[PDB]
C-alpha cells in the first residue's frame, strides 16, 4: 500500500521511482481514456469523494 | 491547452515555445 501511493504502479516493475500522487493518478485516468485536464480540473472534488 | 491556469494547482509559469511563429516572420 505504501508503495502503491508513493510509487504508484512502477516499483512491482522495478526499482520504485518517486511521483507526486496527483499525477500519478492521472497517469490511470488516461488509462481509462479521460484526459488529465479532467483530473486536475475536479481534483478537489475527486478527493472529497 | 484545455483550461485557465487558476483552476490547476502547482502549475508553474513557464514559456511554451511555438516552432511556427519563427518561420512566420
Ligand atoms: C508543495 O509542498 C510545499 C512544502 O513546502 C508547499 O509549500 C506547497 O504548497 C506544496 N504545493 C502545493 C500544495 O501545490
Ligand atoms: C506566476 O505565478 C503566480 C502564482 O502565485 C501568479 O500570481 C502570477 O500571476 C504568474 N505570472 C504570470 C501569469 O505572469
Amino acid at each position: 500500500l505504501a508503495g502503491t501511493i508513493t510509487s504508484g504502479w512502477t516499483f512491482g516493475a522495478g526499482a520504485a521511482l518517486q511521483i507526486p500522487f496527483a499525477m500519478q493518478m492521472a497517469y490511470r485516468f488516461n488509462g481509462i481514456g479521460v484526459t488529465q485536464n479532467v483530473l486536475y480540473e475536479n481534483q478537489k472534488l475527486i478527493a472529497n469523494q | 491547452v484545455s483550461g485557465n491556469c487558476d483552476v490547476v494547482i502547482g502549475i508553474v509559469n513557464n514559456t511554451v515555445y511555438d516552432p511556427l511563429q519563427p518561420e512566420l516572420d
